[PDB]
């Protein structure tokens, strides 16, 4: 789902463009004002907290569970601008790299961190090594989706 | 004031010509719909800087009692409620900057100050004065530098107040100049143009400040910090 | 037509003044500041404006009493 | 994210573009602002207040007052009003 | 106080705001056409701007008949630059009257000649004081008294405004020097 | 099947299709005015955050509003009683059906489960077959392009 | 619509001149005059856009100014026009500009 | 008739008067429209409005 | 170089006006003529009106009227000033100094008064 469906469904068909309505009651010239947006690859980062401070730092699962958090981490987009106005500029392009919002991580994925570390490393993390993952965390709770 | 309907048995539900089921839906609280509407705005501009629900619940509370007052409603809207917001991260003792809070806003730098300071005059209230370690914190964080540095920074600035090196000078600059110092002392050596893109200063601004402060470096530095660059090599820019 | 309003709001004036007085075209021209609005537009006006005008009140040999007809 | 505009970059555009010469209109100019509506109003018989705001520059209200002197006003769907100098 | 004389460094006045009506109305666009040394730009703001170097100063005049005079060192003057402004309208043949002429606001400024900790003055003073030298690097007084504005700054710089008579601003300073003394560096 | 992913996928998309009319809403919006753009304000992260994070955790799905009359209860707090349970709990899987009353054929043991579903292991409740596990070595595709 | 000010020039009332004689000799019309001087200021207007490419550099002493109608004008006393390649001093000169 | 307080205790469930029986709140709907209708009848009654 | 540019000009202008002298019938002699021609043209009382008390405060009427000095014609890109001194930014231009001509096509530019 992470490494494809969310990559395909951002590329799939969704360009916008939008043209302002001026020029009215007068008009001439050569300009309404015309933009498009266009969205390309998508890049997830690992599972983060903001604490008040405004500092970000590494989610632990346990941690997660105990002062009730949500184990997700932040997804952030390619974005471009395109001003192909109705004349004189037409190669105004400029890209960012933005975030979107935060998607819930599924526990011992291959996006989330404990699936990178050892049986020792993960023992020092207070997390079980036979416990199987699998299950998203919400709000403290586990949560687990019913096929 | 009421409940709400809305489409779907399939019908009958006349329209009986046009093409509009029974009826529309009818709105309710107008006079104050623009206050739920700074609602809205508020958890917007909460959550693009992260912050935790007490901040906006204290932001929201502000907001209501400036409304109440009905004593600044000349003032635009987005203004007040983005001033709101910054009085809230004062108070819980985490300040945000000016700067920070006009970036996720769309009002000016200047007329969130303002406003400010009318919301000060409004509810007849003041706040503590920020200091240097209320944002140390946070910077050097986001530039992914280590902890004994963050706290050696933490007493250069400390000190730096202390001395009273800096008069004539901002503690925002000043964090931001003992960051630098700090960061060129270690293997990290972050640059001036990184570090004014975290802080949002002038780059000139933190050059002069390190100008200002270099000539007591080696008294402000702690004596358990494990040195990388001796002082007597640290460079000058 | 913009031309032709300039004339009836200077007429409406005069009515208003308390005269229904009477003037030839060249006058009303004159007094509206409108003699250059050429030949072509003064032909419209002797043959539509001033004659085909449902209310225009003609006396002695020249065009009055533009804004109103209902009431004396 | 938010490398710090403190004045938004577009904003500060759009302060530009009335950094020259705006906030003033003519009204004030009467009898050549009537000379306008006069030029207008040959174009058409009828237009939308919009219409006129754009083509004489001027304040609203004081306008209204010249179309209460010399005019009426059609309105019909929606609000949708047009002013027209009572052809006849 | 007597005692603490070496307060009495009487504050500078630089700057002075008084208002003034001509009785008359007037046309700006033929008084720009007219007059030297003026200026007029009804596409940016309705007043005439006009400027002598006399006791150095400047006028902007309505068309209401109104006008604002300013940049007097002092009163005395700023009536008799008010007068001069005046004067030359009389000398455009125009109605020219010396009516309704007001002091609006005096300036003042000095320096106390020593360095001060703003972080004590905010912390004890609270309720009046604002300061916030991340936007301003000032500290701004409001005193309920002769309803004056205080600027504050590390030199020990001052300047004080929203007076209405000189001896506000000495008032003023007499009673809030002392303080600024007790937070001497 | 579906799973985590395409149940996932069918949220995200509907979110993130929602989250582009927001977009477009506040770029007109900008232009109305007499222009003021920023594109990093016009994206309202929430749409995306929270609306993942709140259909997971109800158990819910996708409007609220509306959409919520059959597939309702796909998201569940994980049971830990022992270490079976949450085996067994990640690994159930469920077809959707009725509700109170229904008597007919998907209820009982049809022979194509052989090697796919469990024999015997399904409640002994209300949902007596209805609710099923996947036998021990069973797998399930993740699917790709046909191309 | 190119600004009438050049005619106010030597070069522009030498023509207004040259023209004024064609009008007493009968040659000519007043309005024909008046489209030969409309082309003559879109023109050296023109001239100035693509041939003139040149700049100076001046400082002096402010004697009186104005404003109206979108029209500055000054007159100033002992001013210096100073050039890469040349200097200009003056007692006093008007400078009026109009945009 | 409206039914008696007792038909509609609400609920509170902690705050204070968060607890308006929805039942109530209908209630509050109905009273609010027949003000507006009355108001209608009172001031510039239409027609199709009052349909 | 600048005489040139004046050369220029009488092409350029005689050039496009020689259509308009057709369009009248008027014979191209008067063209030649006017050429030739702009050639060699080429080289109590207290409380009301205290005012008289101000009487004098006059300058001279000598720098406007009588132009004796040299004039410039430009343009204007953009004016600042800070008090007493003043800030000029100006374009396009046409300048006659004790006699000779000369143009630029920026001029910047600081005043005291």
């Amino acid at each position: 789902f992470i490494q494809m469906s969310v990559q395909r469904i951002v590329e799939d068909a969704p360009p916008i463009d939008l043209q302002a309505e001026a020029q009215h009651a007068s008009g001439e010239v050569e300009e309404p004002p015309r933009y498009l947006l266009k969205f390309e690859q998508i890049y997830l980062s690992k599972p983060t907290h903001w604490e008040r401070d405004g500092a970000p730092s590494p989610m632990m699962p346990n941690e997660a569970r105990l002062r009730n958090l949500t184990y997700s981490a932040p997804l952030y987009v390619d974005i471009t601008k395109t001003v192909i106005k109705e004349g004189e500029e037409q190669l105004q392009t400029q890209h960012q790299k933005t975030f979107i919002g935060k998607i819930p991580i599924m526990l011992r994925s291959t996006y989330c961190l404990l699936n990178g570390l050892t049986d020792r490393d993960l023992c020092e993390l207070n997390e079980c090594p036979l416990d199987p993952g699998g299950y998203f965390i919400i709000n403290g709770s586990e949560k687990v989706l019913i096929a | 004031l009421s409940t709400m309907i809305g489409k779907g048995t399939g019908a009958a539900s006349f329209d009986e010509f046009g093409n509009s089921k029974y009826q529309n839906r009818r709105t309710m609280s107008s006079s104050d719909r623009a206050m739920m509407n700074a609602f809205k705005e508020i958890t917007t501009m909460a959550d693009r800087i992260n912050l935790p629900r007490n901040i906006v619940d204290r932001t929201n509370n502000l907001f209501k009692q400036v409304y109440e007052q009905k004593s600044l409603k000349g003032r635009a809207n987005d203004a007040i409620a983005s001033a709101c917001l910054y009085i809230a991260c004062r108070q819980e003792g985490v300040p945000r900057t000016f700067k920070e809070i006009c970036a996720v806003s769309r009002i000016s730098k200047k007329e969130i100050g303002r406003c400010f300071k009318l919301i000060l005059k409004a509810l007849e209230t003041s706040v503590d004065l920020i200091t240097t370690g209320d944002f140390m914190s946070r910077f050097c964080s986001n530039l992914c530098l280590p902890k004994q540095v963050q706290m050696a920074a933490t007493h250069i600035a400390r000190k730096a107040v202390e001395l009273d090196l800096v008069p004539g000078r901002s503690p925002i600059s000043v964090a931001a100049a003992a960051i630098y110092m700090a960061s060129q002392a270690s293997a990290e050596k972050r640059t001036q143009k990184e570090i004014g893109d975290i802080a949002g200063v002038a780059d000139v601004t933190i050059r002069q400040s390190y100008r200002l402060i270099y000539p007591r470096a080696p008294d402000l530095f702690p004596t358990d910090f494990k040195f990388d660059t001796p002082v007597d090599k640290l460079p000058q820019l | 037509f913009g031309v032709l309003a300039k004339i009836v709001n200077y007429m409406k004036t005069r009515h208003q003044r308390g005269d229904t007085h009477p003037l030839t075209l060249d006058e009303i021209l004159d007094e509206t500041q409108h003699l250059d609005i050429g030949l072509k537009q003064k032909q419209w006006l002797m043959t539509e404006a001033l004659v085909n005008n449902p209310k225009i009140e003609v006396i002695d040999g020249k065009y009055a009493f533009k804004p109103k007809y209902n009431v004396r | 994210t938010n490398y710090k505009p403190v004045a938004n970059h577009q904003y500060n555009i759009e302060y530009e573009r009335k950094k020259k010469e705006d906030g003033k209109r003519a009204r004030a100019d009467k009898q050549h602002v009537l000379d306008m509506l006069f030029s207008a109003f040959e174009k058409h018989q009828y237009y939308n207040l919009k219409d006129l705001v754009d083509i004489t520059k001027q304040p609203v209200v004081y306008l209204k007052e010249i179309l209460k002197e010399i005019g009426v006003q059609n309105v019909k769907g929606i609000h949708k009003n047009t002013w027209e100098l009572k052809p006849e | 106080t007597p005692a603490s004389e070496s307060s009495g460094i009487v504050p500078q006045l630089q700057n002075i705001v008084s208002t003034v009506n001509l009785g008359c109305k007037l046309d700006l666009k033929t008084i720009a056409l007219r007059a030297r040394n003026a200026e007029y730009n009804p596409k940016r703001f309705a007043a005439v701007i006009m400027r002598i170097r006399e006791p150095r100063t400047t006028a902007l005049i309505f068309s209401s008949g109104k006008m604002v005079c300013t940049g007097a060192k002092s009163e005395e003057q700023s009536r008799l630059a008010a007068r001069k402004y005046a004067r030359v309208v009389q000398k455009l043949g125009f109605p020219a009257k010396f009516l309704d002429f007001k002091i609006q606001n005096m300036v003042g400024s000095c320096d106390v000649k020593f360095p001060i900790r703003l972080e004590g003055l905010v912390l004890t003073h609270q309720q009046f004081s604002s300061y916030e030298p991340e936007l301003f690097p000032g500290l701004i007084y409001r005193m309920i008294k002769p309803r004056i504005v205080l600027l504050i700054f590390v030199s020990g710089k001052v300047v004080l405004t929203g007076a209405k008579v000189r001896a506000e601003i000495y008032e003023a300073f007499e009673n809030i020097y002392p303080i600024l003394k007790g937070f001497r560096k | 099947l579906d799973l985590a992913g395409p149940l996932l996928a069918f949220l995200f998309r509907g979110m993130f299709k929602n989250l582009l009319k927001e977009v477009r809403i506040y770029a007109q919006k900008f232009i109305d005015r007499g222009k003021d753009f920023n594109l990093e304000l016009a994206i309202k992260t929430r749409i995306i955050s929270d609306g993942l994070k709140y259909s997971l955790a109800t158990g819910n799905w996708g409007d609220q509003k509306k959409a919520h009359q059959a597939r309702a209860g796909v998201s569940q707090v994980l049971n830990r009683l022992t270490f079976a349970s949450t085996l067994s709990h990640l690994r159930r899987l469920n077809s959707p059906i009725g509700r109170d009353g229904k008597l007919a054929k998907p209820r009982q043991l049809h022979n194509t489960l052989w090697g796919m579903v469990c024999p015997a292991e399904t409640p002994e409740g209300h949902a007596v077959g209805l609710v099923k596990n996947l036998a021990l070595m069973a797998y399930i595709s993740v699917g790709s392009q046909p191309s | 619509m190119a600004y009438q000010l050049y005619r106010n020039t030597t070069l522009g009332n030498s023509l207004q001149e040259s023209l004024d004689e064609l009008i007493q000799s009968q040659q000519i019309t007043p309005q024909l005059a008046l489209q030969v001087l409309l082309q003559f200021d879109k023109a050296i207007n023109a001239a100035l856009a693509q041939r003139v490419r040149n700049r100076v550099n001046f400082r002096g002493s402010l004697n009186t100014y104005r404003f109206c109608d979108n029209v500055w004008t000054f007159v100033l006393n002992d001013v210096e026009f100073r050039e890469v390649t040349e200097l200009i001093k003056v007692d006093k000169v008007k400078i009026v500009a109009c945009d | 008739p409206v039914p008696p307080l007792s038909v509609r205790p609400a609920v509170v469930m902690q705050g204070s008067a968060r607890n308006q029986d929805d039942l109530t709140h209908k209630l509050a709907d109905i009273v609010k429209i027949n003000n507006q209708l009355r108001r209608n009848e009172q001031n510039g009654a239409a027609a199709h409005v009052i349909a | 170089t600048v005489p040139k540019l004046y050369r220029s000009v009488i092409e350029d202008v005689i050039n496009d006006v020689r259509d308009i002298f057709l369009d009248d019938g008027v014979d191209e002699q008067v063209l030649m003529e006017l050429k030739t021609l702009w050639e060699n043209k080429l080289m109590g009382q207290v409380e009301e009106e205290p005012l008289n008390s101000e009487d004098d405060v006059s300058d001279e009427e000598g720098q406007e009227l009588f132009d004796t000095e040299n004039v410039v014609v430009c343009q204007y890109d953009k004016i600042h000033r800070s008090k007493n001194k003043w800030k000029f930014h100006l374009k396009d231009g046409i300048m006659n100094l004790n006699g000779r001509d000369y143009i630029f096509s920026k001029a910047i530019g600081d005043a005291e008064w």
